[PDB]
Parts: C-alpha cells; structure tokens; sequence
C-alpha cells in the first residue's frame, strides 16, 4: 500500500476505497401484497359479470294484477404483458491491466467483474418490479418510459376516488375524510360480501405525512391522552417498525382503525427524470402531500386477491408454452474466446381486478 | 390587564375585545401557562398580560371562517392562537357579538373556543 | 434554551405524565460526566433523538 503521487520517484500512502451504493427501495414488494400467477401463454382473459340491478317494489293494484322484472349482463376483456431485455457482456479489455480499486498493486480479476455486473443486473430488473408494483397500486400500469401498458380504470369502467383532506386549513374535519375513505371502499367494493372498511393501507410521502400529524386536531387528540400510545406519537420516535430498504424503520401513525406509513421511493429512469414512487401524476406542486390508499389481503379474503402479478415464458427454444418465470438468465460466449454474453428477461405485468378501490388522498383543498 | 381582576372568562373577555377595539394589542403565545387559569369560572387572569408595541401577526388560514364565526364550530386550536386569531378579526373590521364558552372544560393548551362576529 | 422552552415541546412534556416529568427537575440528564467542567451535561430527550449542550 505504498505508490506515488505526483512525480514516480516518490512514495505516498493509499490507505483504502470508500464506496457509496444507490438507494434500493423495496417495501411494496416486501408487502407480499401480489400473488404470483405464471402462465403459458402471451396473454390472458377475463369476464366481468355485473347484477347489479336490484330496485325497490312499486306498489300495485291487487284487481290489476301488474308487475315487474330485471335482465342481466356479462362482458369480456384481455390484457398484454411487459417485456424486460437487459443485456450485458464481458471482455478480456477489461481485466487486461486494470488495478483493482483500494490496493495498489493488484490487478482485478473476471470473477468479480462477473458477480458485480450480475448482481447489478439483478437489482436494476427487481427494482422496475417495484416501480410496477406502485404503478399497479395507482391504477394505470405506465412503463418507466410513459408507455401506457394497461389503463385498469377504463378496461374495467369505473371512475378513481380523490379524496382533498385540506390539511393546511385548521378548520377542516380530518375524521370526516377518514371516515368518507373508509366508506368508499365499503360500498364501492361489490362483492356480495360484507367489506370492513377498515383493513386498508395508506401511504403518503412527507409533505402528507408532516402536515397530517402538524394539524392541530391530529395533535390534541392525543395531547390530552394518558394512554403510552399517544405518549409514543407525541413524544416518542414515531418511527414504529418496518423497512423500505433504505431505512431501518418506517414511520407510522394511528389515528384510528387505520395506519398512515410514510413511503419515500425514488428511482430514476435513463433519461435522468425521478420517478418517486408516492405521486399523482399531474400535481407537481410541491408543499402538496400526495398518498394512495389500497386494502390489504385482509380485506376480501384469501378468495378474492384484487392483486397479482402474471409471469410469461420467453422467446427461446424449450420455452414455448411453459409456466412463466420472475427471471430467466442466460450465458453466451463469444467466438474465437472474444469474452462472455449475458441476457436477462421477463414477461411480466401487475393488475388490480378491483381499480375503484385504489383511491388517492391529497393535502390540499378541493 | 392586571391579574384576576375579572371573577370570570365571560366578563374577561368583554373588556379583552374592549381593550383592542381600543387600539392595545396582546401576545403571550410563548408564555401561556403562566396567563390562563384552569376552569373558565376562575378569576382571570392568573397573571397580569403585558401590552406589547410589536403586535405583526400574519396567520397562515383564512381567520374569519365565515362573516360571522371565527372558526367552524367544533374546531381546536391553541388558547394563546384563539386569542390572535380573535385580534385579527377587530383589526381588519369584524366585530364580536358573543364568545362561545358556555359549556367548554379546558382553557389550557387546547381548547375550542369560537366567537361569533359582526360587520363594522 | 431556545428548544427546551419552545412551546410546541414545553406544553407536550407538559400534558405528558411518565417518569420524564424533568421539566421541572434537573436537565443536567444525570448525564455527561465530561466537559472536564462539569460533572454532568445537560441533555434532553425529544422525538427519538437525544440533544446534548
């Protein structure tokens, strides 16, 4: 550990490398909120029923002898799949008299070009998961380059819920949107089941976040609260529990049968532009919080699983009809020992079946 | 206004609203627990408020919730806030027919306190 | 001074009623055995973190 600085006959110190990563975010993933559904083939079908038809009794007339009825209706739809093709190969110019950063003397070697460049593949393929997932959560799965894939308000003709808490405005009722949110998603629902309404997720950003535990009827239900719960979020970290992989615990907040958790994941496509994951597209504005509200698989039931993702078999000999897979790789070597290919693919594309019940909730007035 | 000279909040606040009509101007926003007594039935002050000279006092929400209450009824905010938000109102021309008090418990951090404002 | 007074923390301490009722007794933490001046350091503890003068 011993070479020079500026002139080759002098020595000079290296005592090492310091290296900084790029955030990984993976809490919706972690969720485990999308059930995997492989398939066999490119793409797939649905029916979509709809009773819905019940009107109440008008009265006749006993001598008349009138009446009344009611038919019925059945659709159909489908839906494509995404296709990821990342790619990436080795040579010999790489290896040929490059020192391994943080020593002096040694030169670096193919097997750690060959695990650093697959393990980067890996993560750059499982975060545009991610990304999917979030899209699929706001309701219309966009491809990172603004690629409409799969408008699941329209395919299903249903109409998305905003919901403005204002909470900038010390007069507004935050249990009157809570409640109008929780409501929502008991009659909008429509499964012929009894719905809770209470299960649900919500995550919002920091704008959202802040504001909702800063507005002065937030704060004094639980100033004047003798229970440690309230202790913890007046006081306390406010920090509960959980981990979006960046951090070591997501902060949370109670305010009822329902837990606000703040989710800040950001990404970037290869133009440059951050895709942060909690957003509306359109509000731009900042000082605007933005969060999104979904149920959980408690919701519904194991029966009905709104979520799931559907993977599909590649283009590739020996993989024509077969069960779809999260990730194929394959390896190549070049002729005449010109180095080694590499190729990574996946068919794949998250959807709700239930879109009205992924609403937006926004800090800002109506 | 020197300490516990009004044997109540009611009577209080009727020369309170008097007073800046007249042109003084209070804030004890930083020192609030040491003005306010527990129960409003209390004689009040606890401690004498001082004038100031420096009252500037922009809030961040629209003040006069309607032409005549100074909040919707039900909503919380800070004693010491309620106060300021009540000055703003005589300031910019609304003037004060009753404050709501009736049946409230609390006078400390919190309490929900409401007024209902006139024209002139 | 300036935090430990604030209103948004004094009144909070205030209404809370755990063991932490230092808002009247010593900020001294019974904590911060340096400074190599005093024998303890005041310190006080506030959303999670702890802030040391």
């Amino acid at each position: 550990l011993t070479n020079s600085e500026k002139s080759r006959f002098f020595l000079a110190d290296l005592t090492g490398e310091v290296q900084s990563i790029p955030n990984t975010y993976g809490y919706i993933s972690g969720l485990g909120l999308f059930r995997s559904a492989p398939q066999t083939q490119t793409t797939f079908l649905m029916d979509l029923t709809d009773w819905d038809i019940s009107l109440l009794d008008a009265v006749d007339r006993t001598s008349r002898k009138a009446e009344t009825s009611a038919p019925e209706r059945v659709r159909q739809i489908s839906f494509p799949m995404m296709y990821f093709k990342e790619v990436e190969s080795i040579t010999p110019d790489e290896i040929q008299g490059v020192r391994q950063p943080g020593t002096a003397n040694e030169l670096t070697t193919e097997a750690v070009v060959r695990a650093k460049k697959l393990m980067k593949i890996r993560t750059k393929f499982d975060i545009t998961r991610e990304f999917l997932f979030m899209q699929a959560l706001k309701g219309k799965v966009i491809d990172a380059n603004g690629v409409l894939y799969a408008d699941l308000y329209k395919q299903f003709d249903v109409t998305k819920k905003t919901i403005y808490f204002d909470l900038d405005n010390p007069n507004s009722d935050i249990d009157a949107h809570i409640e109008d949110l929780r409501m929502h998603m008991e009659d909008e629902a429509k499964t012929g089941t009894v719905i809770n309404g209470e299960e649900i997720h919500i995550v919002v950003d920091r704008t959202f976040f802040s504001k909702l535990i800063k507005h002065p009827k937030i704060r004094d239900a639980y100033l004047a609260q003798q229970t440690p719960l309230a202790w913890q979020q007046i006081t306390g970290s406010l920090r509960t529990g959980g981990t979006d992989g960046v951090q070591a615990h997501m902060n949370r907040f109670y305010y009822g049968g329902v837990v606000f958790v703040q989710y800040n994941g950001k990404f970037k496509d290869k133009r440059g532009k951050t895709h942060t994951l909690v957003s509306i597209d359109g509000v731009s504005d900042t000082n605007v919080g933005v969060g999104h509200a979904f149920p959980n698989v408690a919701m519904l039931g194991e029966a009905n699983n709104i979520f799931e993702v559907a993977y599909a078999p590649c283009p590739k000999m020996g993989y024509a009809n077969t069960l779809g897979q999260e990730l194929y790789v394959f390896e190549y070597e070049k002729d005449r020992d010109e180095g080694i290919d590499f190729e990574a693919h996946s068919y794949m594309l998250p959807y709700c079946t239930r879109p009205q019940l992924l609403v937006d909730v926004r800090s800002d007035a109506e | 206004i020197k300490a516990k000279t009004y044997p109540d909040f009611k009577e209080f606040v009727k020369d309170f609203v008097a007073n800046v009509k007249a042109g003084k101007r209070y804030d004890f926003r930083k020192y609030q627990e040491a003005v306010l007594p527990l129960t409003y039935s209390s004689p009040w002050p606890e401690s004498d408020i001082p004038e100031v000279t420096d009252f500037n006092y922009t809030p961040d929400y629209t003040v006069p919730f309607s032409e005549e209450l100074l909040y919707s009824v039900g909503a919380q905010m800070r004693t010491a806030d309620f106060f300021m938000d009540l000055q703003y109102a005589i300031i910019n021309g609304k003037d004060v027919d009753t404050v709501y008090c009736e049946w409230l418990a609390r006078v400390k951090p919190f309490s929900m306190l409401n007024a209902k404002l006139k024209d002139s």
